[PDB]
C-alpha cells in the first residue's frame, strides 16, 4: 500500500512538472545565436 | 488505538490547515482572475485568459 502510494505521488510530482514544462514552453521563439545582445556579453547564457 | 487516533488527529490538522490556505488560494482565485479580467495567464487560466 504505501508502495503504490509512493508510486502515485511520484507520477503526479511528474504530472506537476510537466504542467510547468507546459507553462514554460512558449508558442513560439528563436533559435539562440552565438553573439547575441551585441555587445552584451550573455556567453553564459549560450547553451553550448 | 490512541496512537492511531492521534496520528489521525494530527493529519486532520494537515487537511485542515490545507483547506484553510486552499480557501484562501480559492478567494484569491474569485477576486483575481474570476471578477475580473487579470493578466495572470496560466495561472487560473491557460493562454490568453
Ligand atoms: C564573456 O564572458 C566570458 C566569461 O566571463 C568570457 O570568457 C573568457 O573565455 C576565454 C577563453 O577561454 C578565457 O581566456 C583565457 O584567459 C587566460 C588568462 O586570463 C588564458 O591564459 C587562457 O589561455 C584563455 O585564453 C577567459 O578567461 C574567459 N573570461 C572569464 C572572465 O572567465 C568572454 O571572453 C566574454 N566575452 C566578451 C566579449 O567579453
Amino acid at each position: 500500500k504505501i508502495n503504490q502510494a509512493l508510486h502515485g505521488a511520484n507520477l503526479r510530482q511528474d504530472d506537476s512538472v510537466r504542467n510547468l514544462f507546459a507553462s514554460v514552453k512558449s508558442s513560439q521563439s528563436s533559435p539562440i545565436i552565438p553573439g547575441f545582445g551585441g555587445d552584451f556579453n550573455l556567453t553564459l547564457l549560450e547553451p553550448v | 488505538r490512541l496512537t492511531t487516533l492521534n496520528a489521525f488527529v494530527a493529519q486532520q490538522l494537515v487537511r485542515s490547515e490545507s483547506a484553510a490556505l486552499s480557501a484562501q488560494l480559492a478567494k484569491d482565485k474569485v477576486n483575481e482572475c474570476v471578477k475580473a479580467q487579470s493578466k495572470r495567464s496560466g495561472f487560473c487560466g491557460q493562454g490568453t485568459h
